[PDB]
């Protein structure tokens, strides 16, 4: 339906440093416009980037009397007829969405969508809006209808037939990513249907399998990563597909940080251009650079400083830096040492970290129990 | 279409390929498929070799 | 159960528009600036000779 994110993210939303602002993706943009004339794109283009020239109507003209003749043959269809069920009325409203969601908005399509969700007894009406108006509110920054629709399919809907909400994660990529949920959750369920796609209508196998890549090795660094994003054979197959992705994964689980740095500044600047850039980009390069450091502490026990610059790409200095930041917020457990030019790991061994969570969560208990004890009995 | 050394040879060439790609499952599929429909077919001496 | 009307209970405003009413618990570490990676890179390599 809608593949290439309507190409509205890399347009005129990624100025200033990333400058894409103008360039042959508008001329893709503008093709996919022109193609099932469409106004809604239009709304800012009509407000800041080429706002009032000749063609911003000159396309209006021709878009309205075709809009217009597909309706009004939508609404013969309807009014003539008496379809039931997932029927001519289910035509309407997804021509409506190839329309007014490319005409005008999604208000009138998610209205209709609902009408004839109260009107249809079918399942993947529902994931077919399910996904619509996440790319809208991809396109538009709606999140409370994706996960209302979301739940509706699991909790409700995924009582008949399965085998289709797994990829709409693709939420779960941005929900609550920038501390859980740009892994964990995220790769749990990418892996889990990388073998079995079968939803290109959302991206391209390749494109999936980048995705999967890049959220299984922050979610997993080297807890065994391996069994299922290493050894696994489609991820290898497409990796060999994609020789860029797979070094950038291979550099980290082969410990040659000198070319991972490399790799995650393409990554980097490669997300930085996407609908995933603006939700965390900052934050994926910050993990995966903690999770480097970390995994070049583990296994030492004091390293030179120009053994991690000379081995972790370059920057003594540089280094220096990013471990003091990072030994700052509290992760990456080690110690840096000054002109001496050591660091020095401090992991806790299995007794003490246990005595310490003990602690913690007994903390918690006793609190809770504090409060509850005292609140009854007066 | 009845031939099957045809078919075998394209069955062996797939499970060389998908190991290729170190899709190693699904080149051992391909690969079982191939014995499979080999063991009801002449399968010369070559083609039973490299099948081997 | 008091609602401590001593203290004035602090209106937020007029509930105005927040920053982004994302779902998105962020840390102190995302608010710093930063500079891509590979210009860094380059910038303190080709002093000792990339």
């Amino acid at each position: 339906p809608k593949n290439p994110d309507l190409r509205i993210a890399q347009l005129r939303f990624l100025l200033s440093l990333p400058e894409h602002r103008g360039d042959a993706a508008v001329r893709d943009e503008l093709m996919a416009a022109v193609r099932d004339n469409n106004m809604a794109p239009y709304y800012e283009a009509l407000c800041k980037s080429l706002d009032w020239q000749i063609d911003v109507d000159l396309l209006n003209k021709m878009k309205k009397a075709n809009e217009d003749e597909l309706k009004r043959l939508d609404e013969e269809l309807e009014d003539a007829e008496k379809n039931l069920g997932e029927s001519e009325i289910r035509d309407a409203m997804m021509a409506k969405a190839e329309y007014l969601c490319r005409i005008g908005d999604k208000e009138g399509a998610l209205t209709a969508f609902r009408k004839t969700y109260d009107k249809t007894v079918a399942l993947g009406h529902r994931l077919d809006i399910v996904f619509y108006l996440l790319r809208i509110g991809l396109f538009y920054m709606d999140n409370d209808l994706i996960t209302r629709n979301t739940e509706k399919a699991k909790s409700l809907i995924e009582e008949g037939g399965d085998w289709d909400r797994r990829n709409r994660l693709k939420v779960y990529q941005g929900l609550y990513c920038v501390a859980i949920r740009d892994f964990k959750q995220a790769a749990e369920l990418f892996l889990d249907t990388v073998s079995t796609f079968t939803s290109y209508e959302l991206m391209d196998y390749k494109t999936f399998v980048t995705y999967t890549v890049y959220v299984s090795m922050i979610a997993l660094e080297r807890p065994d990563l391996r069994e299922k994003v290493i050894k696994g054979a489609e991820i290898l197959e497409v990796l060999h597909s994609l020789p860029a992705v797979r070094q950038y994964l291979f550099s980290l689980y082969e410990c040659r940080y000198s070319v991972f740095f490399q790799s995650l500044a393409v990554v980097e600047q490669e997300m930085k251009k996407d609908w995933l850039f603006a939700p965390h980009y900052r934050y994926y390069v910050r993990e995966m650079r903690i999770h480097a450091y970390s995994q070049l502490l583990e296994s030492y026990r004091s390293l030179t400083l120009g053994y991690m610059a000379e081995a972790f790409g370059v920057g003594v200095e540089f280094i220096d830096q990013e471990l003091s930041r990072f030994i700052a917020a509290g992760r990456l457990h080690c110690k840096i040492d000054k002109v001496n030019e050591i660091v020095e790991t401090n992991r806790p061994d299995s007794k003490n970290w246990q005595y310490q969570e003990t602690i913690k969560k007994g903390d918690l208990l006793l609190n809770r129990v504090q409060k509850l004890s005292r609140v009854i009995n007066m | 279409m009845d031939d099957k050394a045809l078919l075998v040879e394209v069955q062996l060439l797939e499970s060389k390929t998908y190991h290729a790609l170190s899709n190693l499952p699904k080149a051992r599929a391909a690969l079982t498929s191939a014995r499979t429909t080999a063991n009801a077919i002449y399968c010369p001496p070559k083609l039973q070799a490299t099948l081997d | 159960d008091d609602e401590f009307e001593e203290f004035p209970a602090e209106d937020w405003a007029g509930l105005d528009e927040d920053e982004d009413a994302h779902v998105w618990e962020d840390n102190w570490d995302d608010d710093n600036v930063e500079d891509d990676f590979s210009n860094q890179l380059r910038a303190e390599l080709e002093k000792h000779g990339y």
